[PDB]
């Protein structure tokens, strides 16, 4: 009937036309209102292949979120290419809202309902919908924030789990709250519950062993790169936070290790930078100092971006470090169960 | 993830259909690639995805196979194809196959050179054994001093194969102190090679 | 697509070296770059990759803590740092781009010309040249040295051997030539040796006695 094709999609949202917050403002003209009663139909006796890594929806979304950022957060100075841009750079309200993606007439979105679907392969329970669920376009590295959670078990998704050049997306079942605050007016910090976080690492390790074998799993910090990827970087209240995750990724998990082994709070030191490397584009951007007052944004940890060290193959252990930087992987973590077809 | 490339060396003349096999750890599917590098040059991709060719060099080059074993094939060997070949899977490389052209087995001529007077005066003695114009490249050179085999105190060097007669040549150099040199009488270089039915020994007596 | 690397450098053990990989001809940000070293004769060893856009890096095995891969996003040059230079690190180092746009496949089409790195606890010194027919060129540093016979007038029967590295950290090679035996009493033979790094040239006449 149908056959795979890529085309230009549109977005839908419940944005408020009166709001000054920039996601709302963009979505008010860029997207349509959500459907009160979205329809999902089970496709009886239908089996379908998905590939979350070659899904053009991600790229379309990417170009959209770039555009959203460009027209919302104007830097005092931009160095894209060899050309430098000076301009007015006012403070704005910036807090993500959910976005749904929908197919126009003649096209459709298929949705895999298989438990813990890895994103590549045959789905046994396929449905059709007119629109996706609402996805908040949270821009961050290392940790995925405010995303979707796995239903039953932690899920690992990779193009080649044994290819150390490939990113590894992890999806949790239970979310981990992260609480950040700004009281050197650039100094800040984020708290996560130690006990809550360690239980998480134990279960992630166990899941990872199913792919790499009955081996010791080590979590360590980033080996290098720009601060945006060597720290947990994200934005809050229009301000760019950069948080040290050394306290998070500094553990060794044997096959028999449990969080119970050997305040209950891990405090991560953070910094607010005005000079940042853009994710949209190669180049540097400079913003205005941070606005006065207490800045807070409590978030839900919903996923991880990891890489695995290479080397001369050696049983016993594997070492993993936080990564990211390509925001398409953030989008993939939400769009994995969808694909576009033409009718 | 772990490579084993056969054979370590090989020598076929212009035309002969060559076949290299690379076996690895369990399963790699089709993700094995094939390279080629000349003396003093960086390698070059020839075959990728276990079977596929790529733009550039001809499609007389080829590969086939799946799972664990794979084969790299040159249906019609030319002269400029004489280079070392390597198979690769992600981070892992094959041991490497040194290709060569075939030739009638030619025995080496062997020469021994004593240390010069000038050299001795400075506190060191170098003794040189020369192997000239031989084939195949494989050869054993053993230094003996008063019938005691010497090891770890010698170095070998080999020329690149000659463009006109397709032979190799080799030097071996034994280095000793003057004090040690003057303690012994008989200095000998013993050469083992496929073209010699038995080893050849050349020697001299100090002061003679 | 084209990758030019740094020139050959010779450092002392324990110190550190930096190798650059200048990139032209393609989208510098959308191609995973890898780094390889090749021991004299041995096959290639993987050191690590680095995704240029954010400097996202991945070191390997015994290199971790000794290696650092960085890039200068402008001028599009990539770097390879090697600290605590051991003797056995003496090799030629390579940078090679993964052919696949947006993604990895580990296909390596463009390669650097190779950066020759020598780790020797030695200082530059010209050779002594002794007679062996041939000439013995002993204890010089660094490479290279060239040798001719009779000012270029003799080009037949000559074999000039690859240098070796002595345990002293100095190089040595021999050059030999074959000639008719009847000429040794009548033909003059002179080897002409030039070692430009130390600006040393020697002409050494060689005879039986
Ligand atoms: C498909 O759905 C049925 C019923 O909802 C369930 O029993 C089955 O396990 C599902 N299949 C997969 C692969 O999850
Ligand atoms: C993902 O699951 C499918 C079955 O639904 C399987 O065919 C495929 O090999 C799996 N891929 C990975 C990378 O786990
Ligand atoms: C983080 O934890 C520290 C120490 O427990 C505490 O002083 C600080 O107020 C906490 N901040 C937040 C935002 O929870
Ligand atoms: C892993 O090792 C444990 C030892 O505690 C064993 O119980 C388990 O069966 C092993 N899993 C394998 C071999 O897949
Ligand atoms: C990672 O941990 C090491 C401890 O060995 C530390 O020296 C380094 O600064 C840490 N890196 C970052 C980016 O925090
Ligand atoms: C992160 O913190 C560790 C210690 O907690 C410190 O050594 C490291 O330098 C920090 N990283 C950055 C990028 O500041
Ligand atoms: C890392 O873990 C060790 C114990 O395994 C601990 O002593 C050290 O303080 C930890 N460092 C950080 C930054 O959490
Ligand atoms: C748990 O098992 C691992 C190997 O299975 C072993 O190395 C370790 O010692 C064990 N734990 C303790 C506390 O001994
Ligand atoms: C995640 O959602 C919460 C809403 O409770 C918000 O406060 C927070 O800023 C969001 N995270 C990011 C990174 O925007
Ligand atoms: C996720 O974060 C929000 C932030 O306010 C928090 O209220 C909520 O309790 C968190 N989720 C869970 C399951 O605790
Ligand atoms: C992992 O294995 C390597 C080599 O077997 C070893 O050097 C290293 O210490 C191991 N890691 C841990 C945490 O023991
Ligand atoms: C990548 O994964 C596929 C299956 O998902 C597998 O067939 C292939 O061998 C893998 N590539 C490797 C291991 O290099
Ligand atoms: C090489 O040629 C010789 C004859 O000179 C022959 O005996 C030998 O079998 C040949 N080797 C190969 C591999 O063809």
């Amino acid at each position: 009937v149908w056959r795979d094709a890529d085309t230009t999609l549109f977005c839908a949202s419940d944005a408020k036309a009166y709001e000054t917050e920039k996601h709302n403002v963009w979505a008010t003209h860029a997207c349509v209102p959500t459907d009160p009663n979205p329809q999902e139909i089970h496709l009886d006796n239908v089996t379908e292949k998905f590939n979350m890594w070659k899904n053009n929806m991600v790229e379309q979304m990417h170009t959209d979120i770039i555009s959203l950022w460009d027209q919302s957060l104007k830097p005092c100075v931009k160095l894209t290419g060899g050309s430098a841009i000076t301009q007015a750079c006012p403070k704005v309200s910036f807090e993500p809202i959910p976005i749904h993606y929908c197919t126009p007439a003649g096209f459709a979105i298929l949705k895999c309902k298989d438990e813990g679907f890895n994103g590549t392969g045959l789905c046994k329970n396929v449905s059709t919908v007119q629109c996706t669920h609402g996805i908040k376009p949270v821009v961050s590295t290392q940790l995925l924030l405010n995303g979707s959670l796995a239903e039953k078990n932690i899920t690992i998704r990779s193009e080649n789990i044994t290819n150390n050049a490939k990113i590894i997306i992890v999806q949790l079942v239970q979310p981990v709250t992260i609480k950040c605050i700004r009281p050197d007016i650039r100094q800040a910090h984020c708290n996560v519950t130690r006990s809550r976080w360690n239980k998480t690492l134990q279960e992630v390790a166990e899941k990872l062993r199913t792919y790499f074998g009955n081996k010791t799993i080590i979590f360590a910090n980033s080996s290098g790169g720009d601060l945006e990827i060597t720290t947990h970087s994200f934005n809050c209240g229009g301000e760019f936070f950069y948080c040290n995750t050394s306290g998070l990724f500094n553990s060794t998990w044997y096959v028999n290790s449990t969080w119970n082994d050997t305040n209950d709070t891990i405090t991560l030191p953070c910094r607010i930078k005005q000079i940042i490397n853009m994710w949209q584009r190669a180049g540097q951007a400079m913003y205005a100092p941070p606005i006065p007052g207490v800045i807070k944004c409590e978030s839900n940890i919903t996923g991880l971006l990891l890489t695995r060290d290479g080397g001369k193959d050696n049983n016993v252990n594997e070492t993993f470090r936080p990564g990211g930087g390509d925001m398409r992987d953030n989008w993939r973590s939400e769009l994995y169960k969808y694909k576009v077809v033409e009718i | 993830i772990q490579m084993t490339q056969s054979p370590s060396s090989l020598a076929v003349s212009v035309g002969g259909r060559v076949t290299i096999t690379c076996r690895a750890s369990q399963g790699i599917g089709s993700d094995l690639h094939w390279y080629q590098q000349k003396r003093g040059r960086p390698p070059k991709i020839l075959i990728h995805h276990a079977s596929a060719r790529e733009e550039g060099v001809p499609s007389r080059f080829g590969g086939s196979g799946s799972h664990t074993p794979f084969i790299f094939t040159i249906n019609d060997l030319q002269l400029d194809d004489v280079a070392t070949y390597y198979c690769q899977v992600i981070e892992s490389f094959g041991q490497g196959t040194r290709l060569d052209i075939n030739r009638t087995v030619a025995a080496p001529s062997v020469f021994i050179f004593p240390p010069s007077d000038e050299q001795l005066k400075s506190g060191t003695a170098s003794v040189v054994c020369l192997l000239n114009n031989f084939y195949p490249r494989e050869a054993k050179v053993q230094w003996k001093v008063d019938n005691a085999l010497q090891s770890g105190n010698s170095q070998e060097s080999v020329t690149e194969q000659d463009s006109k007669d397709s032979t190799y040549s080799l030097s071996s150099t034994l280095t000793l102190s003057k004090a040690d040199y003057e303690k012994h009488k008989v200095y000998a270089c013993e050469v083992t090679h496929q073209g010699l039915s038995s080893p050849v020994t050349k020697s001299f007596n100090r002061g003679e | 697509q084209r990758l030019v690397q740094s020139g050959p450098q010779v450092r002392k053990p324990g110190s550190s070296v930096r190798i650059s990989c200048e990139t032209s001809g393609y989208t510098f940000n959308a191609y995973i770059l890898h780094w390889f070293r090749q021991a004299p004769g041995r096959s290639f060893e993987w050191m690590g990759w680095i995704k240029p856009k954010f400097g996202a890096v991945n070191y390997a095995h015994s290199f971790q803590g000794r290696i650092t891969l960085t890039r200068d996003i402008y001028r599009e040059t990539a770097f390879l740092d090697l600290t605590g230079l051991r003797f056995d690190d003496t090799a030629v180092y390579y940078c090679a781009r993964d052919r696949l746009y947006d993604g990895s496949s580990w296909r390596l089409d463009p390669w650097g010309q190779g950066t020759r790195v020598v780790v020797s606890s030695a200082s530059t010194k010209g050779p002594s040249v002794f007679p062996l027919l041939g000439c013995l060129v002993k204890d010089y540093f660094p490479e290279p040295v060239t040798v001719s016979w009779n000012s270029g007038a003799l080009t037949s029967g000559v074999h000039t051997f690859p240098a070796v590295l002595q345990s002293s950290g100095l190089y040595s090679l021999s050059s030999v030539v074959t000639v008719p035996s009847s000429s040794l009493g009548t033909q003059t033979y002179i080897c002409n040796v030039n070692h430009k790094p130390s600006n040393t040239k020697v002409d050494k006449k060689v005879e039986p006695k």
